[PDB]
């Protein structure tokens, strides 16, 4: 494959008060996320301004996807990269309970019940990353083509590792709309935190970009 | 690999359901406040008219959409509050699919009902903002590029309706269960229609993702309407948070 799922799996493995703790874990992971993106096939071949754009457009859904999968074996909560847990009760006391439940229902639970493996996650995240609809892109077709290769690698993987599950490929993709809506709603909360104990890279990501550029060079 | 008889017939049912619904919506063409012609009078009332016109078109869409859902196998076998939760969330999305379906790349125009043709700028004259109008036409273009036929559209619309992650859905397990045969059918149909083009299916599913964003952009449009004191009719206010819908189902 020109988008080999092995290389994508390598990239996921190569990276191993509620509201504050979430922002703090988010800042931490933004650093990691750049190293993750660099190890996805062809990402770094793209123009540098396009690499920036794609990460700016994707980071939020990308971090949510990964902390969701990371939380598969947790009960009624999520596991942050800081190592700290967040449980329903906290989330609700903090006025963040509605979106919290949606994450558990639409992602964590679904991932668990499917046994969504680490390759399949990787492919979904690479699909999210390579978003031709991100604004400002020099060559959007270039990015659409990369996205499409992930479609193809992924489906093949699914037919080969899970042949008895004919609906598996689609089951994975149909997580993406729910993710998008959930992501929009999380962005909202992050914007509110900003209008009221916040860190430096995260801050950069919420403004309308020097740390990001540095980091990719 | 192969298309079951039950599947063939369901797709037929869906395509039928659509066309029937468009012929009913054409009945309502002289019903609609005419689009003002000639130079606008000083009173300002040609704005108000354009906006009333567009709005009456949407209403007809909502009606068309409800009539369509009712004909989708399974939809009526759901609880009435779920029917509503589903049609509320998905109306704007389906509205946007239909819009794209009625787009013409050569005139860069959109045709509503039989022969009401509107450009980007007509959309602006009718009170919608560029932050909304542009995405609508970017979406139309992307959709045109895909070349969907009437069956692919009908299926994708049904799949859209049976999204279990909508707000206030009380029986989500049932909704995914309903959705799943429609996804299965679309897989088969597309794979028989165009076997050389294996990417058609996921490309299509990814439009469901796009529509979530556009829904959002449409909330931004509602924001700006209230900021400009443009007031939507009851049915649209009901459906976009700004009784009836229940009645439309009950008929
Ligand atoms: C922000 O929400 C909003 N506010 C005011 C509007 F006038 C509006 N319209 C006016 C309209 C007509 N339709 C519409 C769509 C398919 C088919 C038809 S039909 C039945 O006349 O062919 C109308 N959809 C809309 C929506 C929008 C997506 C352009 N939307």
């Amino acid at each position: 494959e020109e988008m080999p799922v092995d290389r994508i799996l390598e990239a996921e493995l190569a990276v191993e008060d509620p509201v504050t703790n979430i922002c703090q874990a988010a800042d931490k992971q933004l650093f990691t996320l750049v190293e993750w993106a660099k190890r996805i096939p062809h990402f770094s071949s793209l123009p540098l301004d396009d690499q920036v754009i794609l990460l700016r457009a994707g980071w939020n859904e990308l971090l949510i996807a990964s902390f969701s999968h990371r939380s598969i074996d947790v009960r009624d909560g999520i596991l942050l990269a800081t190592g700290l847990h967040v449980h329903r009760n906290s989330a609700h006391s903090a006025g963040v309970g509605a979106i919290f439940d949606r994450v558990l229902t639409e992602l964590v639970s679904k991932m668990r019940d499917m046994r969504m493996d680490k390759t399949e996650l990787g492919c979904l995240r690479a699909i999210i990353l390579f978003n031709p609809d991100a604004k400002g892109l020099s060559n959007p077709s270039e990015v659409e083509v990369l996205r499409e290769k992930v479609y193809a690698s992924l489906e093949t993987y699914c037919k080969q590792k899970y042949p008895e599950q004919q609906g598996r490929f689609a089951k994975l993709l149909l997580r993406l709309p729910a993710l998008r809506s959930i992501g929009l709603k999380c962005l909202e909360h992050l914007f509110f935190f900003k209008l009221i104990p916040i860190d430096t890279f995260l801050m950069e990501m919420l403004e309308a970009h020097k740390i990001l550029h540095r980091l990719l060079q | 690999v192969q298309l079951t008889a039950a599947q063939e017939l369901m797709i037929q049912q869906l395509v039928a359901a659509q066309l029937q619904c468009n012929k009913r919506s054409f009945s309502d063409q002289p019903k609609v406040t005419p689009w003002p012609l000639g130079a606008d009078p000083a009173s300002g009332s040609a704005s108000q008219q354009r906006f009333a016109h567009f709005t009456e078109l949407a209403i007809i869409s909502v009606q068309e959409i409800v009539d369509f859902a009712k004909q989708v196998p399974g939809f009526l076998q759901l609880g009435r509050e779920d029917q509503i939760a589903l049609l509320k969330a998905s109306t704007i999305e389906i509205m946007l699919l239909e819009t794209a379906r009625r787009y013409n790349h050569e005139t860069e125009c959109i045709t509503f009902l039989k022969d009401f043709t509107y450009s980007k700028d007509d959309f602006h004259r009718a009170g919608l903002q560029v932050e909304f109008i542009n995405p609508i036409f970017e979406f139309s273009r992307a959709m045109r590029r895909l070349g969907l036929d009437d069956a692919e559209y009908a299926l994708l619309i049904a799949i859209n309706i049976f999204s279990a992650d909508r707000p206030n859905v009380q029986e989500p397990g049932r909704v995914e269960a309903l959705q799943q045969p429609y996804v299965e059918a679309l897989l088969s149909y597309t794979r028989i229609k165009r076997p050389q083009d294996q990417l058609r299916f996921p490309r299509m599913l990814m439009k469901l993702v796009s529509l979530r964003t556009l829904s959002s952009v449409h909330s931004e449009q509602v924001f700006a309407l209230r900021l400009q004191d443009k007031k939507l009719p009851p049915l649209l206010s009901e459906i976009w948070d700004v009784k009836i819908l229940h009645r439309l189902l009950q008929d």
